[PDB]
């Protein structure tokens, strides 16, 4: 079990941890959150009570390093850092749980959800997404665009998402242009996933990181890419089968966990409508219809 | 964006563009078997590629051996269409290739534009404008060499004949839309209006009759009549 302490809590803040979240008040005696699973990536993020504005967040992975968050009073964020002495570090958590000034990580036992959304992401992955190479950690929030939303402007702070265009040369091969349009087997299997990804777990791992991105930051560019990684399968005659069934677990816990009230700006009506009813993986993602027909059948 | 009555005038500027109507690339009778159930079966069409500005109509032939053996055959029309039109851009120099096409019907777009990815500078457009093209079957030189072809064939008319050498592009499009207009609301009357005086004929390289300024006047005011009427039989109003 690792731990993120906190120097303070000089403003009034809603901090998440993955899917749990705890209101903090201006100058509260917060210290931290204790009992994090190893294994897995997590993302500590922040909203203000004074501006609900700039969601943001850092997406870390406790056996990379000793991580704190402290207030910057400058920058007005809660800015994560790496303490490299081991021995300072394991004295201040020591002190903040003897004073039990820290939340515990509120994870059931019988629960899986964490480990579900996040079964393919990565920390290495993740920080060529998001380019700041001097952390080991990688901040996102709310307004970050895409390398294709800004081809469509500053690089450094954009998010590096693998482009897809169903109408460029990258997806259609010259004298396969219908083939290749109305069956994208070619750019979902050749190109991108044996040409970028080299294998499913990487291609999974960016889907379930945009995923995250836009259903905790609002970040409209990741949930773009969420859907057309979900369409690029769906759209093409020809996936295999093991990933066709575990396209349907991640996308089951996805739609699971989807507050029901963001339903309406985190789902593309076109892109599920598509999915389930006319593309050729229609019948392939049995958990993911039934649970988006029984949770959000007005959406269909 | 879409061409519509507010931007009509762009079609006469010095942009080269094309008009593309696919409504007669697969064309069908409808017929009953020997066992009682429908079967089609297809006969020639044409890709209908129109320079509004110049007349200069290049009349791609579809030959009926091109459906042989394929499913989803109005699906197939749009992408062999669109094959079709990048096979002509990319036949043509340089400096006459278009700067927009300009699809009749919105089905075209992702075909074309899709088949033109080699040409990011070509804008690929719909049209509100409802255009008759589809009547270019009831011109009867146009019907004639599509009904006779044997294999694929690409054949060039100026839908113009010789007016450009007497009015304006506007004016020539104007009069050309008139006549496929009423052709496609009642054909049998349109050509009659067209043929009923055997004094003035269809010169052998022309689609159209040789009518002097004032006959067109006259013809333009009967197919007007023939396009109301029908109206209000159409409507009872």
């Amino acid at each position: 079990m690792n731990t993120v302490p906190f120097t303070s809590a000089p403003i009034e803040v809603t901090i998440g941890i993955d899917q749990y979240s705890f209101n903090v008040k201006e100058n509260q005696p917060f210290h931290g959150i204790k009992d994090i699973p190893i294994g897995h990536v997590h993302v500590i993020h922040f909203q203000h009570a004074d501006n609900s504005s700039m969601r943001y967040g850092y997406w870390f992975d406790c056996r990379m390093g000793n991580f704190y968050i402290q207030y910057d009073p400058k920058d007005g964020l809660y800015k994560m850092m790496e303490e490299r002495d081991g021995a300072k570090f394991e004295n201040i958590v020591h002190n903040f749980k003897e004073r039990q000034m820290m939340v515990s990580y509120p994870k059931i036992d019988e629960d899986d959800t964490w480990y579900n959304l996040t079964e393919f992401v990565q920390m290495d992955k993740i920080r060529k997404i998001v380019r700041k190479d001097e952390n080991q950690f990688s901040y996102v929030d709310s307004s970050m665009t895409t390398v294709q939303e800004n081809e469509l402007s500053d690089p450094a702070h954009s998010l590096n998402y693998t482009v897809i265009n169903f109408k460029s040369r990258e997806a259609i091969r010259p004298g396969h242009e219908m083939e290749d349009f109305l069956d994208k087997s070619y750019y979902l299997n050749t190109v991108m996933l044996q040409g970028i990804f080299k294998n499913s777990s990487n291609y999974f791992g960016e889907l379930q990181f945009a995923f995250l991105n836009a259903m905790f930051f609002g970040n409209y560019g990741s949930s773009l890419q969420w859907h057309a990684m979900i369409e690029l399968i769906c759209s093409s005659a020809t996936v295999p089968k093991h990933m066709l069934d575990k396209l349907d677990e991640i996308l089951y816990y996805q739609i699971k966990t989807l507050p029901e009230q963001y339903s309406d700006i985190l789902l593309n009506e076109r892109v599920w409508n598509i999915c389930l009813y006319s593309s050729f993986q229609k019948n392939s993602l049995h958990n993911t219809e039934k649970i988006m027909e029984n949770k959000y059948p007005e959406l269909l | 964006g879409a061409m519509n009555s507010s931007n009509y005038a762009e079609l006469f500027n010095n942009d080269i563009k094309l008009f593309v109507d696919d409504t007669n690339v697969y064309r069908v009778t409808v017929h009953k078997t020997f066992e009682g159930n429908v079967a089609t079966k297809a006969i020639n069409g044409c890709i209908f590629t129109l320079n509004p500005k110049t007349g200069h109509l290049f009349l791609k032939i579809i030959h009926t051996s091109v459906w042989a053996g394929q499913k989803r055959l109005s699906q197939l029309a749009k992408w062999k269409t669109a094959e079709e039109v990048s096979a002509l851009v990319r036949s043509l120099p340089k400096e006459e290739q278009p700067k927009q096409i300009i699809v009749t019907r919105k089905a075209m777009l992702d075909p074309l534009e899709v088949h033109m990815l080699d040409f990011p500078n070509i804008a690929i457009r719909p049209t509100e404008l409802r255009l008759p093209f589809s009547a270019a079957m009831s011109i009867d030189k146009l019907s004639d060499v599509v009904m006779k072809a044997t294999e694929p064939q690409m054949v060039l008319f100026n839908i113009y004949d010789d007016w450009l050498d007497r009015i304006s592009s506007y004016t020539a499009f104007s009069r050309l839309t008139l006549l496929l207009r009423a052709l496609k609301t009642n054909e049998e009357s349109a050509k009659m209006i067209l043929l009923s005086d055997p004094t003035i004929t269809i010169k052998s390289y022309h689609l159209w009759p040789s009518f002097t300024d004032e006959q067109w006047i006259t013809i333009e005011s009967q197919m007007r009549d023939l396009i109301l009427t029908e109206y209000g039989r159409k409507y009872n109003v």
